[PDB]
């Protein structure tokens, strides 16, 4: 009669324990025990859980709730497992600026979710700003915009907020604080009250890419300037064009289900910042890369030996974590995200997490991680980083380069070749780490010309609508198509990676590309083309 | 087995197996709460020390009324027990007149009614020494039937005054019953022993001897044929004993005809006797629920076990009064007949009841769809216009009611599959005897009912002369011809005649209705002719 | 609030159907269950037995050959009807019966119910209880302290207009010469007590006609039946059988 | 007998699943189980449902109430079906505008709602301002308001809204904001305080149309011109004379149906920000222009395998789906609204959907989709675009064109012709995309003579009061009949289709009508008139 549930959770204690499955009967859904044969053809999935907790990952949801679909339908599907913390994430991204003073530099630029290291729960972004000249004449900011020693510049933005995180936020929107340097805080974005009546749903953007950017300055009477600059900034953005974007954790409320009625309603009790510190303090957390190159947080629910509580919850082995979290899966038994194998990748630890491991790695007697991947016991707090281990990182885990040897094998594949241009087909994720191309010109016996001789000038990359990448020469050209002294005379073509590009003049002002690192790319002669 | 039994006794597992196994679950439902119980017993007693403790512990409890038993309650036992068998010389002595010599040269082996055991008997007679003799010989008949309680009793169902006999032999019949009556004084209600099961070997044809006769596999008699199992199931639901039952105390290996294994359970109120000779005597008018009906398997043959509890006859006689008000309410709207008649009134005091109800529902159902609408409206018009009713039952016919009454001569009396009866216009049905003829019991059905609706036809003619369609000189004729063209049966004389071309005519079969087209065309269209008159 | 919803539910949700025809079946039947069972008695013992047909009650063999002319009926409320339209007809006569037309709606709605029952009032009133001419002085000692009494509204609910046109108190000779106008007020007053509705109504207008009718059914009516028997010889002798067999 | 229910629904578990009824006994209404032949006769619908969702459509009203009719009388016939979620679709109407400097140049309006292409869940209309000349003399905008290089014009417009949707707003009324161009946001309308406590039934007008149009400008004193707009923005407009209409998803609150005393009332706790989330994650969306070439939205429960609650959903077949939710019908077994064979249309299906369905023709063995209709399975999240097959449409999918063939066919039905003009009797779809007439006269030799030999010259015909089109030669005329200088010479009239006209005066500012493609549309000698 009792069938014991102690937590209150609607699935009783055994099942919880051993594993169970929700599996639909012709139209009436009812929960299973686990039964081996006749659940894996039905390509159901395998829980577990704690029968002490209303909530095993301790987000808002309950284990039940979860599995059984009765929850806000906008929770990302890979967070229906009750072991993934279902919490949101949201980071700004800048889309452009423009500047003047108190002759506009209109340009565009480029976001990258960015973490550092000791690596803590914060978020934060990068912008890095475009160098390439749009206009030939607009040699020098400090001049196409009369900026004087005595001078302000009025800095104005477009945003749009990313969630990357796994649940909605409803009501509230983030502050943040814009900082240029080490610790310069030029401005700190207001809170704007009672306006995001909208939604956020994982991988979406407010606003929709549909519609107008939220414009940073107010284009009110709130301040008439409020992002003021002083002259010496102005000389420090120029130097490292990039600025930060921190952000705090102030979400809303939180959307709950009620059972009598199936009705969702933000309650006005429940706030995501009483929650976010308890699943900070009892799970994993597993940062991945692998899907565009961009950071991927996920955590994982791991038991904590000093606490009893915390011993119920299912051991959970590393090999599974990666197969729940992100997808991968088991075509031959060898763990692999679609088709690149796991060998692929990089472990890095925190010293904390390093020394763990350490020891579970001595009591088994093995060298190679990759090996005894399904023998990793986790524990809470645990952080792991998995990077593609073909690129080259910078300090801040982005992606900023690779082997030259990678970089050519994505272009041995000419799918045509005229006086006109390329237009290649090139992997989605490599076309990301390069800044751009030199263009030079081979006499027929050694001599190098090469046609778009400046720092600035290596922007001739464009994207067709078929996806099939096509370089303009007559762009940085004089409008005139492509010459050749020699039918002989060969044409070579280079690529320059981030981290080898220059970012402002030389000492002496050298604008030629001699001191670049450059990348053999590619060498037909006059004949092929 | 194995399997499913696991899985309904964990309780968390329970629920699974009913989703994805309906029919597994209802299965090992049943069987681990009534049915488990009832297998330890069989497995105890194939044990003979088991069975032998068994009986003596009965023994005991038997002691004191077995000691204090007279000469005259175990001189009476000893009868029930043996068939008692006719003297000749008491008979022979008890005629003494000119009837002998008549008698003595007559052909015997000429009448119908007699069977082959009474032509014996006669034969026997006959060694020692289409007319008015055979009339003689209906007297006869009833003087050489053994002396058999037993025998008497499920043919009266309980009703004991019936002067289906000879006065003296009444008197005879019943003081002998009541005082055995007043033998079974002690109940078997004890707090020594709970629920006891006893056995009783039955013969199928003593219930249904148109089942038993294909009952059993044409080829191989270890083996019984599906079909006709799955019909004999289908509605044996309860029972009711108003004779005394003779059973058993320790299984023991039945005879040839015998493919029924009875377990009967017994109630603390139950009134009972012991027998010294390991047979226990149970009190008349007990009824019986069926609980489950199977094949099962024993010393590689073949047989039928039906279980049994024992309830106060009561409890199931109400039974029968609400059935019969469901069938007579049901059909009175069909028909047009007024709302509260009884029309379809079936008495039946014996051990396959719960068939003969439900398959009304049946011998009606054909029976409709397969006449002319216009012509049973007439004749149950005609029937209800009297007080006839149609009445179903499983005791022999002479000892309903209304038979033996109107008659009025001793001798008079008849029995068979069916009768009518002109004088009260009722149809009689006796459900558990097999027609040597009819293929089903819908067509005994309509034999009777041709015997009915001639008298209508012969009635509208003229109200204040009674009589039938034959007798009229257009008829008589037509028999002397025609009359020996199709079935042995029907050449008999008129009466049947008529009812066995009415059958053919209408049979659901058209085969059979080209065959009377092609065989006896004058008659064909003379019946099309009688039943005009509407 | 949860509350709520089972009642609604429960009366708008039938879960199984019936069926097509077994409905008309078992909604006659509940009606006939409400009068007293023992007039069913004295109906059958008089004779001829109600039989429910099912289409147009103007065309059945039993009625068909007679009283072609009666064309012309009233119901309860005195509007006169077509018999074809009308849905339930009663004849008195050597064969007495009566006859109600099959229909499902019966327990659903009232105003066909209640013609039923009237009907019922006027076959007891003329055909049972005439053949002892039991309505007398009692009934006429109640049917008198109607007309004269404090602007009672009853006598328009059960008189008609022949009724109040008599000046005086009604008298016993009165009933003898007219007793078709007598016996209808009965069976008004017959209809209007077994209807669970209308009860109200009766006992609110006509306090003595209530409490007159109450007693009636209570325990008057096993009477009936008993002195009707009284007139049967098989019934005085199967009286005997049964009275000599047991304290022989 | 505690029929069960766990869906808490009113109806019980095995008539959701299998299909159910409600039909009104004489006064009664009773809930009955299908029956399949004494039902159908009657002309009664199927209905069937989840047995585990209080609202299969996830909209705020359940099961029991749609189908029985306990429900706000305002929600639309359409969606009384549980199997079609009931939700609201405002967008903005602006009629006329009225220009001049901080001589009002004051042209009406049409408006379309508009749907384009990767389109999302956000309500968004076009305004096209006329551009015929209503004065002789007022060629070129830029003169005939005073309009400086260093001026700034003011706008006014008058702004109806439009409810399109299936159910009620009741007090609030959404933010839009107009913005030109691409990314130019000129100014965002105030939700006005307080003031919307009427109410939007589907397919009404606020304010409704015998009342004057709430002002788009405030007249009060928020802000002297809201509307501010430097010069090179007017030169935009000059160029497109188009206007976008932006507008959120910030309705009201939502009226709830009382089962203790029958009363509606709007409750101040359920919000539609906080549904429609969930019904625009869990159906499919299916938009038709059938009716009067309008996009009308309609929204259907379909099912999505990875969610156990959800596989619960009745499966729903494309071709019973057009056949609830608008109205298609079966008078020979051959889908079809109103005469129009289901096959004068077009399929189009987002890179998901046209994807998920060209699985669904593999394993059917099928190639052409109109036949195998009954066979096709819809799942969650799909989007469907159902268009007339025989008119040209832009890129924000709004009628723009049409096949000449058509347009000639149109016309074979010459009511009346005479000196003065004629009177035509035109199916009411056409008109829509016929932008104006060329009239010409051609001597008994072959020369050509265009009366209105303007480029903004083109408006010339009228439609009478009893829907007969009357063209009228004296508007765009000197005041005077049409002259003939042969009864031999025949009258050519073509017809101009919007996407084939100009909007502007050319390079050198042509006006003639030369370079247009124009269609033939009569030819009456000068005595066939």
């Amino acid at each position: 009669p009792t069938v014991p549930d102690r937590d209150n959770d609607g699935i009783p204690d055994s099942l919880e324990v051993e594993g169970y499955t929700v599996d639909v009967k012709n139209k009436r859904t009812f929960l299973s025990p686990w039964i081996s044969n006749i659940h894996e053809k039905k390509g159901l999935t395998k829980y577990k859980s704690s029968p002490e907790k209303w909530s095993t990952a301790s987000d808002p949801y309950s284990d039940f709730e979860k599995v059984t679909g009765r929850i806000d339908k906008n929770v990302s599907p890979e967070a229906r497992h009750p072991l993934v913390a279902a919490y949101p994430i949201v980071h700004v991204d800048m889309e452009n600026i423009i500047l003047s003073k108190n002759r506009t530099i209109s340009k565009n630029t480029s976001t990258s979710r960015t973490h550092t290291s000791g690596f803590s729960n914060s978020n934060s972004s990068t912008v890095a700003i475009d160098h390439s000249l749009s206009l030939a004449g607009e040699r020098t900011w400090a001049e196409t915009m009369g900026l004087n020693t005595a001078d302000t510049a009025r800095l104005n933005a477009n945003i749009r907020y990313v969630n990357t995180g796994t649940a909605p936020i409803y009501n509230v929107l983030p502050t943040t604080s814009l900082v240029l340097g080490k610790n310069q805080t030029l401005a700190t974005i207001k809170a704007k009250e009672n306006q995001l009546s909208q939604i956020l749903a994982p991988n979406n953007y407010y606003p929709s890419k549909n519609l107008a950017p939220i414009a940073l300055n107010a284009q009110d009477d709130f301040s008439s300037t409020p992002i003021t600059m002083n002259y010496n900034q102005f000389l420090e953005l120029e130097k490292t064009k990039q600025l930060r974007l921190d952000t705090d954790q102030v979400y809303g409320n939180i959307a709950t289900y009620n059972f009598e009625n199936g009705r969702v309603r933000v309650d006005t009790g429940s706030n995501w910042s009483e929650v976010l510190p308890q699943i900070q303090e009892t799970t994993a957390r597993i940062i991945f890369n692998g899907k565009d190159l961009n950071l991927v947080e996920r955590r994982i629910a791991a038991v904590n030996p000093s606490d009893p509580l915390e011993t119920t919850k299912p051991d959970m082995t590393l090999k599974e974590a990666l197969k729940i979290a992100f997808g991968f899966n088991e075509p031959n038994g060898n763990l692999q995200y679609q088709g690149k194998d796991i060998t692929e990748f990089d472990f890095n630890f925190d010293q904390q997490t390093s020394q763990n491991i350490k020891n579970q790695l001595a009591e088994l007697n093995a060298t190679n991680i990759y090996t005894v991947l399904d023998k990793i016991k986790l524990n809470a707090k645990m952080n792991i980083l998995i990077r593609d281990k073909r690129f080259h990182y910078d300090r801040n885990n982005i992606a900023v380069g690779a082997d030259e040897s990678v970089v050519k094998e994505a272009h041995r594949e000419v799918i045509n070749s005229s006086t006109e241009g390329l237009l290649l087909n090139i992997d989605k994720d490599i076309r990301k780490i390069l800044s751009g191309y030199i263009v030079e010109i081979e006499d027929t016996e050694g001599l190098k010309e090469v046609i778009n001789d400046r720092y600035d000038m290596l922007n001739i990359s464009s994207l067709r609508q078929d996806g099939k990448t096509f370089i303009d020469f007559k762009k940085y050209n004089d409008k005139l198509p492509l010459y050749i002294s020699n039918p002989n005379y060969k044409v070579n073509v280079y690529a320059v990676t981030k981290e080898n590009t220059i970012i402002n003049p030389s000492e002496n002002g050298d604008t030629s590309t001699n001191g670049i690192k450059k990348i053999l790319i590619f060498s037909k002669k006059g004949y092929e083309i | 087995f194995a399997k499913a039994f696991a899985y309904y006794i964990e309780p968390q597992h329970r629920d699974v197996l009913q989703l994805y196994a309906p029919e597994a679950f209802n299965y090992m439902d049943k069987f681990n709460e009534q049915e488990i119980n009832l297998s330890l017993e069989e497995l105890k007693d194939q044990r003979m020390l088991a069975r032998y403790e068994k009986w003596e512990k009965i023994k005991q409890h038997y002691q004191h009324w077995s000691d204090s038993l007279s000469e005259e309650g175990r001189g009476l036992l000893k009868k029930l027990q043996i068939p008692i068998e006719p003297k000749k010389d008491d008979i022979i002595h008890s005629l003494s007149q000119e009837e002998k010599e008549l008698l003595k040269r007559i052909q015997i082996d000429s009448s119908d009614f007699l069977s082959t055991e009474e032509k014996e008997f006669l034969k026997k007679l006959q060694i020692d020494i289409s007319e008015k003799e055979k009339e003689f010989l209906k007297k006869l008949k009833l003087d050489i039937q053994p002396y058999d309680i037993n025998q008497r009793l499920q043919d009266t169902g309980g009703l004991i005054d019936s002067p289906s006999i000879n006065l003296d032999v009444r008197k005879q019949y019943k003081r002998d019953i009541q005082n055995i009556d007043a033998l079974l004084h002690q109940s078997i209600g004890s707090t020594l022993y709970n629920k006891i099961y006893l056995y009783e070997n039955m013969n199928i044809n003593n219930l249904t001897a148109t089942l038993g006769a294909d009952l059993v596999d044409s080829t191989d008699n270890t083996k019984i044929n599906r079909g006709i199992f799955n019909e004999f199931k289908k509605n044996f639901k309860y029972s009711i004993s108003s004779n005394y039952m003779i059973v058993d105390i320790n299984e023991r290996p039945a005879l040839d005809n015998e493919r029924l294994k009875w377990r009967i359970q017994l109630s603390p109120d139950t009134r009972a006797g012991y027998l010294e000779n390991g047979k226990l005597i149970l009190q008349r008018n007990i009824g019986l629920e069926i609980k489950d009906v199977q094949i099962i398997k024993q010393s590689e043959k073949e047989y039928i076990r039906i279980d049994a509890k024992v309830v106060p006859k009561s409890k199931i006689d109400t039974k029968i009064q609400e059935a019969q008000l469901n069938i007579n309410q049901e059909w009175n709207k069909a028909l047009g007949l007024p709302k509260y008649t009884k029309l379809i009134t079936f008495n039946v005091h014996n051990r396959y009841a719960s068939n003969i109800v439900e398959s009304a529902y049946l011998i009606l159902n054909e029976w409709k769809n397969n006449i002319q609408s216009d012509l049973i409206k007439k004749v149950t018009n005609y029937l209800v216009d009297g007080n006839g009713r149609f009445v179903f039952t499983d005791i022999t016919l002479p000892n309903i009611a209304e038979q033996y009454t109107h008659q009025d001569e001793i001798y008079e009396q008849v029995h068979s599959k069916g009768l009518y009866v002109p004088e009260s216009r009722s149809i009689l049905l006796h459900g558990p005897s097999k027609g040597v003829e009819l293929r089903n019991d819908s067509e005994g059905f309509i034999h009777e009912f041709g015997h009915a609706v001639d008298d209508y036809a012969g009635y509208l003619l003229d109200k204040n002369q009674s009589d039938l369609v034959t007798n009229s000189k257009k008829f008589i004729d037509i028999f002397k011809e025609e009359g020996s063209n199709l079935t042995s049966y029907g050449r008999t004389n008129e009466a049947e005649f008529f009812a066995e071309a009415f059958r053919l005519m209408h049979s659901t079969d058209h085969a059979e209705r080209l065959k009377v087209q092609k065989n006896a065309p004058k008659t064909f269209q003379f019946i099309n002719d009688q039943i005009k008159f509407i | 609030q949860e509350e709520h919803l089972k009642e609604i539910m429960k009366h708008i949700v039938k879960i199984e159907v019936k069926g097509e025809e077994a409905v008309k079946k078992e909604a006659a039947e509940k009606l006939l269950e409400k009068v007293p069972s023992d007039v069913l008695e004295m109906y059958k013992a008089i004779g001829g037995k109600i039989y429910i047909v099912d289409g147009d009650i103007t065309k059945h063999i039993s009625l068909e050959a007679l009283s072609e002319d009666k064309k012309k009926i009233k119901d309860i409320y005195g509007k006169d009807a077509l018999l074809h339209e009308h849905y339930v007809y009663a004849k008195e006569g050597y064969e007495p019966v009566l006859v109600i037309q099959s229909s499902e709606d019966y327990v659903e709605n009232t105003e066909k119910a209640l013609n039923v029952y009237y009907e019922i009032g006027k076959i007891l009133s003329r055909d049972i209880l005439s053949k002892i001419n039991q309505p007398y002085q009692k009934f006429l000692d109640v049917l008198n302290t109607i007309k004269n009494a404090s602007d009672s509204d009853g006598q328009d609910l059960l008189f008609t207009n022949q009724l109040k046109e008599h000046p005086t108190d009604f008298s016993v000779e009165f009933l003898e010469q007219n007793s078709n106008e007598v016996q209808e007020v009965f069976a008004k007053a017959f209809a209007y007590y077994i209807e669970p509705q209308h009860r109200d109504v009766l006992q609110l207008y006509a306090p003595e006609a209530f409490n007159y009718m109450d007693k009636f059914n209570e325990q008057e009516i096993n009477l009936s039946l008993e002195e009707l028997k009284d007139q049967r010889m098989l019934a005085r002798y199967e009286k005997w059988e049964k009275i000599k067999q047991h304290y022989q």
